[PDB]
């Protein structure tokens, strides 16, 4: 399980790997990461599946009443307090690990670690068992100000190397760009997964 | 017996010698007493809601007061009755709604949206220590399946769709002119639905609303959302009452 | 493990019209017989029968619930009880206890009271229904009684076969097992009578 | 213990194993793991052996109630939903692991529901103890958009390979079909293994029986 | 006749007498009046002294629901300190469920659906509060919410409840305050209390202000002595 | 709660006699007549049915007469609706019974049992009493054949032959004289119960669908429970007319 | 006539009667004073005779150290209150370990008595009181009522025939501020007797006070204690 | 919590009030006759509207309890969306022990008995409604009438509502054995045109059947051709 997700100026990009393995072998070897706790945001799923997918449901729920009653999209600041709550009264039984990335009418792109029942605001956010493999790649080749054709190219190099490294991790990457006008969610297939040193 | 009364009948909600229940009788006097009128109409890919606005002083700010609400995305509602009422439901639709998706994961329909909000009013029926709520709800939508759905909730718990509504002070003789319109089958588009819908007030009422004296809400296949049409996006629609 | 503490053992087998069901007579703690007079077959009423296996507390236990639950539900309804549901009772009866089980694996034999309609089946600790065509066995024999069932059990068979059938394979099914013996009680539920017998069995 | 799922154009078809064993022993070698939900929604129990019928029963009474309630057909999201949260509930001591299928008017659609609530939709899957070797036949003939009349034979070529390289799953194959019409149901569609005979009758003269109590109830 | 005994029963003509009654318990409260300007909103109450020996400052009727949220409250002062206590309740789970400052028209909308569901058993009274929430944001603007017995929920440009109410409600009016600055709206609220008061029953009372808006970077506050002292005497030489 | 809506269904009288149960005895007055007479051999119970129409049924069972144990027996004079919580609550009583102590419900263990039910709505909870008044049959290993008539109120005892129900008045001075104590037998008290309902029925005739008969005998140390059918019963009557002449 | 009967039923004045009836409870009873100045806050209490062979009511309770209160009311109705102040105080040093602020005190009180006027079935408590504290805002003088309504005060007078003790506190209100301990406590003293009549006047044995101040916690002077306070007023 | 005490009471007369007038809102409502004969059971109610805007799709009397059973009414109409609900449940709760469809003896018995606890609870009236249950079990139809008081009978054939005395007589005249399901649809139809005025369309009359094919509502197209007065 690798999550990412990475911060520029009109959005954010939340890229993800697919494949889902108990044990060292693979549940779905097609899965999606990225389940919308509303329009313009997006939650990475990490950890239990049985977990995440439990919390990231009660997060999507209890975030709809909040838009419903505001009568107006809930910021990202909200869907990550919500996804706090409920990681961290639960943190003995659930083992489960969101990330929440998104945009806003305020603040614009956001990105928030949930890890464990804290709270962060990121430029950019790594998760799942793969990520630490890439944390050389994301400390040198990040640079402040990247355009949205960069950042997804950056959040692409990035995981790619971490389904090589990863044994639990693996699959085609997704890729949500949150903007202003909508969600671009693109899907990049094994053959447009950039090459890195083979041997 | 014909209005018979025998001990306790009146005051709390139990059968009458003549089995009637008086005291939802009268939960149909708290809707006239909100001193207003709405009317919603069905057309063929549209359901139009239009709701008589009233700001009486300068001081009320126009954007703070609505009958129009938003239930979920795709719903749409317009609550005629008590104020107080109105908004206790609303706020429980809303619950029920999101619960709805949050159990059966998909949203709600219109016509089950209007059941769970009846068999509730039917507890505060039966129960003796409550009264029931004042507030009669009317909800439209548009249902993948069936199309454009507009339905009505009283506070007996009796909910029924209707092709053409009416609520509040006037209704019997606002409804008078729906058979006159509705029996001659019109073809309905969206325009041809909001002129005629805002003519069934203007009949009435003998008025011919200005922009700031309306709201409508509006659905269609086209917008499954549910929309609020501007001040000038109504006064668009009121040039064509100068012509037919 | 635990239900094999006191022992014993049950069979149920289906014939044609007819059914028979069986069980030892031996009530023991571990190594250490007591009495030879236990009970492990109850009546249900006319032309049914349960049996019960396992740990002997909940044998006792478990049957005084039955007969609670069933004249509840005979008196209720105007018809006797059919085999098929009270399959489904006794279920929901263990079922209930998943998370303390009662421990026993009920075998229930018997007639549908509509004509002559034979059922069988056989239950576990969580109570998951079993219905076969053939024969249900339980207890902590059960590994010979299976091997014993299968050879000798036929599709169809008169009343007379079936006690032949299920008596010798009740008595050799027995004589491998340490802790059942001490006799065998078998009954043959027909669609006319019922026909109970005890079978001479070696004392050890 | 194996069963499996598969989407084609149409619609889905759910397949299973009939032989269920408790340690080791055939308890009974005919038994039905599909069971019924709604009339176009059907599912696999696999798992603890009542843990994935008493399930089934709860999910399929919940949606006869909203079926009736609502006057609409049931929605294949709807049941994933009941069993998800009725198997998170007990925080994974229930072990049933259900693969939930059927047509609604959204299109095909196939769930899968992990024993702790862990569900995935996809085009194909396979649960219990043999899910190894029918999801490996399943990656490798696989391909979207399937005729019916050749779905068939990739199923039960899937079980198949399940039921002969696995010792916990035997007997005969069950499959389900499901479109647009729906409830299309197909018992003991495939049998592995035909020679069942068993000749040398035992079968003896009655008469030897050292019986001492016998007694008559006339009735 | 028995129809008004409890708030569980409608009178034959519909309405809810023990709801209305609750009403009439905030038309012999003293006055309060709420209004918003470019900048921010701006309270105003009279605070009546019944006696000499009460300390300056006591029986407070501006709470302060959160750091970014007012209160006014007119009627019977005992349920007041109940429903800040409450409102406070909501603006704290607010702050722990979503972390963030509550906005206005959710926070009069949970304490208008509290005080609502007292109107409806019979074990239960109505509230005889009414009570106005102004507040303000850089990404919302001058907000104000007034709650009445009933738990209905408007907004405003300026507003009067309690005794005075048609009387204060048209002189607002004549004012126009959409393009004013708060700095300049301080002096015109003590301008509009000390016209509407007037002295025939009641004898003296303690003019309260408070700010909010652009001037306190959203923070509520009191307005401070200078500034009260500067707004306080230019309604007095306004008087004539 | 609102006491303005109470009625106060436990407190006493000004005479000390609770009026919701007064009011029970007044509906049990004008509802089925029901009799029994306890013989050397056998109890029987005789209900009249107050719904007779052509358009019923007559699905069930004696319509009236239940069953609360394989021993025993019970009829009912008083509302139809409240008689069914009694007898499923008679029915977990035995079983409770015979759940510890693994054997047959004696007949004074079950009436007092359930006499504890109706006094705890009689006595607090402030719901409305039961309108139902029972008569009860039995048989038990220590005092033989039992006739139990309980009532609103909890009240019972031990009775040779009793009635209730309406004209239960005049009923009763008949079985006073007619019945003779040890020299009953069941087909002497079958002709008694008759010539006791003939002059109390409000219809004349005696037709076989009203009065039906349910018998308890004991035979092979088994309690036999039978509900006489309409031929046995227009038979019994026939041979009762033929005496009033001939 | 049918309004009276119920804590939740409102009138067509918009009146609870019973609440009204409850601020009766505290006109039936003694009255009781009490004042502060920058320093000192000083409770003084008429502890009424049921007759001359019986002993008097305690009107002063302790409540914590810097904390203490004059009931005037039902007697074994103000020891709920009492109850719940002492546990209110004592759980303010076992958590903060701090003295618990008396505006703090009294808006919990505000909570208690709210809920039975709020509640049906439920009687309001008819106890007055008054709450004499020390804190690092100064000393407090609080009045409470049956309505949970309550006040912030330089000086009060509640119980039966009252409004004469607050009178006399009005004149006086401008030296109260620099009074000693002894002038001040003087102050209530004088206040006691305008509510009784000239038929009685004060003694060691009907008289209780209490004082709390800067450096001095809450301490109750009870018989002996009150005579050199006594002696030197001249009546 | 609410009101622990009992709104039912003994009168001096011995006769429950409450119940009295429950079975007085019942004979104002919508006309509804039934009929078992041979092998199913007819239930034809007349839902009578006030105009043309009116949804007939939206709402429906006779309702399905399961598929073995269903269920029309005559009196309060909201009253009767809490029995069906109630009823579904209990149909559900049987099939979930005894694992066969509840027969209808078995679910009268239950259903009655919850109309029995609202005579006794506290704070509750008893429902207004008088239902009409029909079921088809063991090749047996059944046709059960439950009402307020929780007294459940078995009628071969009955009518409610507006002129229920009036029904019931046309239905001895009528009424017999060897009658088709077929007649029975005819003569339920014929007593609602002595009950009902003006003219009976698709729209007006609601009909459901009950037989071996389990039960199910009459669409009206189904239902205009029985109004052709053939069948």
């Amino acid at each position: 399980t690798t999550i990412m997700a990475v911060e520029f100026d009109g959005g954010v990009v939340v890229g993800s790997d697919s494949r889902v393995s108990a044990g060292e072998a693979v549940v779905n070897r097609v899965f999606d990461k990225l389940s919308p706790l509303h329009q313009h945001i997006y939650c990475a799923l990490s950890g239990s599946a049985a977990d995440a997918q439990a919390i990231a449901d009660m997060a999507a729920y209890q975030l709809e009443l909040h838009g419903m009653e505001l009568e107006e999209p809930p910021l990202v600041l909200a869907a990550a307090n919500v996804v706090r709550n409920i990681t961290y009264k639960y943190r003995e039984d659930l083992s489960a690990h969101l990330m929440v990335a998104g945009w806003d009418q305020r603040e614009g792109g956001q990105v928030y670690g949930t890890m464990s029942g804290m709270l962060i605001r990121q430029p950019f956010a790594i998760g799942g068992s793969g990520s630490t493999y890439i944390y050389g790649y994301v400390d040198a080749a990040y640079k402040p100000g990247m355009s949205p054709e960069e950042c997804r190219r950056f959040t692409t190099n990035a995981i790619a190397l971490a389904m090589k490294r990863d044994g639990s991790s693996g699959g085609v990457i997704y890729l949500a760009t949150i903007t202003g006008a909508g969600v671009d969610h693109r899907v990049i297939l094994g053959d447009e997964l950039p090459r890195f040193y083979d041997e | 017996s014909r209005g018979s009364s025998a001990g306790f009948d009146r005051h709390i909600t139990i059968f009458s010698p003549e089995g009637r229940l008086y005291q939802v009788e009268y939960a149909f006097k708290a809707i006239n007493q909100g001193g207003l009128t709405s009317v919603a109409v069905r057309g063929k890919d549209c359901a139009v809601i239009v709701t008589q606005k009233k700001v009486p002083d300068k001081l009320l700010d126009s954007s703070t007061v609505t009958h129009l609400f938003k239930i979920t995305e795709n719903i749409g509602c317009v609550m005629t009755g008590m104020t107080a009422d109105s908004r206790s439901q609303v706020q429980r639709a809303r619950y029920e709604a999101a619960n709805w998706k949050y159990k059966y994961g998909y949203e709600i329909p219109v016509d089950m949206l209007c059941k769970r909000i009846a068999d509730i009013s039917q507890v505060y029926t039966q129960n003796a220590e409550m009264r029931p709520l004042g507030c009669c709800m009317i909800l439209i939508g548009i249902d993948e399946e069936q199309g454009p759905q507009v339905y009505k909730c009283d506070p007996a718990g009796y909910y029924c769709g209707f092709k053409a509504t009416a609520a509040g002070v006037k209704q019997t003789e606002s409804t008078s002119f729906l058979e006159k319109k509705v029996k001659k089958k019109f073809d309905w588009t969206f325009e041809q639905t909001v002129e005629t819908a805002i003519t069934c007030l203007s009949t009435v009422l003998s008025i011919d609303f200005k922009p700031s004296e309306i709201e409508v809400g509006v659905v269609t296949v086209e917008n499954p959302k549910f929309r609020i049409l501007t001040e000038a996006e109504i006064d668009a629609h009121l040039v064509a009452l100068a012509e037919r | 493990s635990i239900m094999s503490y006191n022992g014993g053992a049950v069979m149920a087998m289906k014939g044609k019209n007819c059914v028979a069901i069986a069980a030892d007579r031996r009530f023991g703690i571990q190594a250490q017989m007591v009495t030879t007079d236990f009970q492990k077959i109850f009546p249900m009423g006319d032309r049914l029968y349960i049996g019960l296996a396992g740990l002997a507390t909940d044998v006792q236990t478990v049957a005084q619930r039955l007969k609670f639950r069933l004249n509840l539900y005979e008196l209720k309804e105007g018809r006797q009880i059919k085999p098929y549901t009270l399959m489904s009772m006794v279920a929901n009866l263990l079922y209930e206890k998943r998370f303390g089980p009662y421990y026993t694996e009920p075998v229930i034999a018997g007639l549908d009271p509509k004509t002559f309609k034979p059922f069988i089946c056989s239950l576990d600790l969580i109570g998951c229904p079993m219905v076969t065509d053939d024969f249900v066995v339980s207890g902590t024999c059960t590994e010979q009684m299976y091997g014993m069932c299968e050879s000798l059990w036929e599709p169809n068979m008169d009343p007379e076969h079936l006690f032949e059938t299920i008596s010798q394979a009740m008595l050799n099914a027995v004589d491998r097992d340490a802790v059942s013996g001490m006799g065998v009680i078998v009954h043959i539920i027909e669609k006319d009578k019922i026909t109970t017998r005890t079978l001479k069995a070696r004392m050890d | 213990t194996t069963i499996a799922g598969l989407v084609f154009q149409d619609g889905v078809i759910l397949g299973a194993d009939t032989r269920a064993t408790n340690d080791s022993v055939v308890a009974d070698k005919i038994c039905e793991k599909i069971h019924f939900i709604a009339p176009k929604i059907y599912c696999c129990g696999a798992g603890v052996a009542a843990d994935a019928e008493m399930t089934t029963r709860m999910a399929a009474s919940n949606m006869e109630l909203h079926a009736l309630s609502t006057g609409r057909e049931c929605r294949v999201a709807t049941v994933t939903r009941m069993l998800r949260q009725t198997l998170f509930r007990y925080q994974g001591y229930v072990g049933a692991s259900l693969i939930v299928g059927g047509v609604d008017f959204t299109g095909p659609q196939l769930y899968s529901v992990h024993p702790h609530g862990s569900y995935s939709r996809l085009p194909f899957t396979a649960l219990g103890s043999g899910q190894d070797a029918a999801i490996a036949v399943l990656e490798d003939r696989f391909q979207p958009n399937m005729t019916l009349e050749a779905a068939q034979e990739l199923l039960v070529e899937a079980i198949t390979a399940g039921i002969l390289g696995d010792l916990g799953s035997g007997g005969n194959v069950d499959a389900c079909v499901i479109t647009a019409a729906g409830a299309k149901m197909l018992r003991a569609l495939s049998s592995p293994t035909k020679p069942i005979e068993r000749s040398s009758q035992y079968r003896f003269a009655p008469g030897t029986t050292p019986v001492l109590s016998q007694t008559v109830v006339p009735l | 006749t028995g129809y008004d005994l409890s708030a569980s029963t409608f009178s034959p003509d519909g309405r809810v007498f023990q709801v209305e009654y609750a009403m009439k318990a905030v038309e012999n409260s003293s006055t309060a009046i709420g209004i918003r300007c470019k900048d921010g909103v701006v309270f105003g109450v009279e605070k009546l002294v019944l006696s000499k020996l009460y300390e300056e400052g006591s029986n407070k009727r501006l709470f302060n629901v959160d750091r970014h949220v007012g209160m006014a409250v007119a009627g019977l002062l005992a349920d007041a300190r109940s429903l800040a206590d409450i409102a406070r309740e909501e603006a704290s789970n607010f702050r722990s469920n979503f972390g963030y400052n509550i906005p206005l028209k959710h926070l009069a909308d949970r304490v208008a659906m509290y005080v609502h569901a007292y109107t409806l058993y019979s074990a239960v009274r109505p509230f005889g509060c009414s009570f106005m929430l102004g507040s303000y944001s850089v990404n919302d603007g001058a907000q104000l919410y007034m709650i009445d017995p009933s738990g209905v929920s408007y907004g405003y440009w300026g507003c009067a409840i309690g005794k005075a109410r048609q009387a204060a409600k048209t002189e607002i009016e004549k004012l126009q305050m959409k393009e004013m600055t708060c700095r300049d709206v301080v002096k015109e609220v003590a301008k509009i209390i000390y016209i509407v008061h007037d002295e025939v029953k009641d004898k003296a009372f303690e003019l309260e202000l408070s700010w909010v808006g652009e001037i306190t970077n959203g923070r509520h506050e009191i307005v401070p002595k200078d500034v009260r002292e500067e707004a306080e005497k230019y309604a007095k030489e306004s008087l004539k | 709660m609102s006491r303005r809506y109470d009625s106060r269904t436990t407190i006493f009288s000004p005479e000390g006699r609770l009026y919701q149960v007064e009011y029970a005895m007044e509906a049990i007055g004008h509802a089925g007549t029901c009799l029994g007479i306890l013989a050397n051999d056998g109890v029987l119970l005789a209900a009249e049915r107050r719904n007779i129409h052509k358009l019923l049924d007559e699905v069930f069972f004696s319509e009236k007469i239940y069953k609360l144990n394989e021993d025993m027996a019970c009829s009912v004079a008083g509302i139809t609706s409240d008689a069914n919580v009694l007898t499923n609550e008679l029915r977990l009583i035995a079983q409770r019974y015979l759940l510890q102590y693994q054997e047959p419900i004696p007949c004074e263990q079950l009436v007092t049992a359930l006499c504890d039910i109706k006094q705890a709505y009689t006595q607090f909870g402030g719901k409305r009493p039961f309108g139902v008044s029972l008569l009860y049959i039995g048989w038990d290993k220590h005092y033989g054949f039992q006739l139990y008539q309980s009532d609103p109120s909890g009240n019972y005892g031990g009775w040779k032959a009793t009635c209730i129900g309406n004209n239960s008045a005049a009923a009763v001075s008949m079985l006073k004289q007619d019945y003779k104590e040890g020299e009953m037998t069941l087909k002497s008290a079958l002709a008694l119960a008759i010539k006791v309902l003939n002059k109390t029925m409000d219809v004349s005739k005696l037709s076989a669908e009203k009065v039906e008969i349910a018998t308890l005998t004991r035979e092979n140390g088994k309690t036999v429970i039978r509900v006489l059918k309409q031929k046995e019963v227009e038979q019994l009557i026939k041979k009762h007319e033929e005496e009033e002449a001939k | 006539n049918q309004y009276d009967n119920d804590v939740t039923v409102w009138s067509p004045q918009g009146r609870i009667h019973q609440i009204e009836y409850a601020m009766e409870a505290v006109k039936q009873g003694s009255a009781t004073v009490g004042l502060k100045s920058k320093t000192h806050a000083v409770l003084v209490a008429l502890k009424r005779a049921q007759s001359e062979l019986a002993a008097h009511q305690k009107k002063i309770l302790h409540v914590d150290n810097h904390i203490g209160i004059s009931i005037a009311g039902l007697t074994a109705d103000a020891r709920l209150l009492c109850n719940f102040m002492r546990q209110e105080c004592l759980d303010s040093r076992f958590v903060f370990d701090r003295p618990l602020p008396v505006s703090r005190l009294v808006s919990l009180i505000g909570s208690k008595t709210q809920i039975p006027t709020q509640r049906y079935g439920r009687r309001p408590y008819g106890v007055g009181l008054l709450i004499a504290g020390y804190d690092d805002m100064g000393p407090h003088i609080f009045q409470t009522c049956p309505s949970a309504n309550y006040f912030d005060c330089r000086a009060m007078s509640i119980g039966a025939r009252s409004q004469s003790a607050r009178t006399y506190l009005e004149r006086h209100m401008s030296e109260f501020m620099e009074c000693n301990l002894n002038e001040l406590v003087k102050h209530g003293l004088r206040a006691l007797r305008e509510t009784l009549p000239a038929e009685q006047d004060l003694t060691t044995k009907n008289v209780s006070i209490g004082i709390v101040g800067k450096d001095l916690e809450f301490t109750i002077y009870d018989d002996d204690d009150v005579s050199p306070f006594l002696e030197g007023l001249e009546e | 919590r609410g009101y622990s005490f009992s709104l039912t009471t003994f009168s001096p007369s011995g006769k429950l009030v409450q119940i009295e007038y429950a079975l007085a809102a019942v004979a104002g409502g919508a006309p509804s006759v039934g009929i078992k004969a041979a092998n199913g059971v007819v239930l034809a109610t007349e839902k009578k509207q006030k105009s043309i805007l009116y949804d007939e799709r939206s709402v429906h009397k006779v309702e399905p309890i399961t598929k073995h059973i269903g269920l029309v009414y005559s009196g309060m109409g909201p009253d009767y969306r809490v029995l069906v609900h109630r009823a579904r449940k209990l149909a559900q709760q049987y099939y979930l022990v005894y694992q066969e469809p509840i027969p209808t003896a078995q679910l009268v018995q239950r259903v009655a008995s919850v109309m029995q606890e609202y005579t006794q609870s506290g704070g509750v009236r008893p429902f207004g409604v008088s239902l009409l249950i029909c079921g088809w079990n063991e090749g047996r139809p059944y046709l059960f009438q439950s009402d307020p008081s929780g007294a459940y009978f078995a009628w071969k054939a009955t009518a409610m509502g507006k002129n229920y005395v009036n029904g019931k007589t046309f239905l001895e005249k009528r009424y017999n054995e060897d009658l088709e399901l077929e007649d029975a649809i005819h003569t339920a139809i014929l007593t609602l045109k002595e009950s009902f005025e003006g003219q009976m369309t698709e729209d007006n009359i609601e009909v459901g059947i009950c037989n071996e094919a389990g039960f199910r509502r009459l669409t009206p197209t189904e239902v205009k051709d029985y109004l052709a007065a053939i069948a």
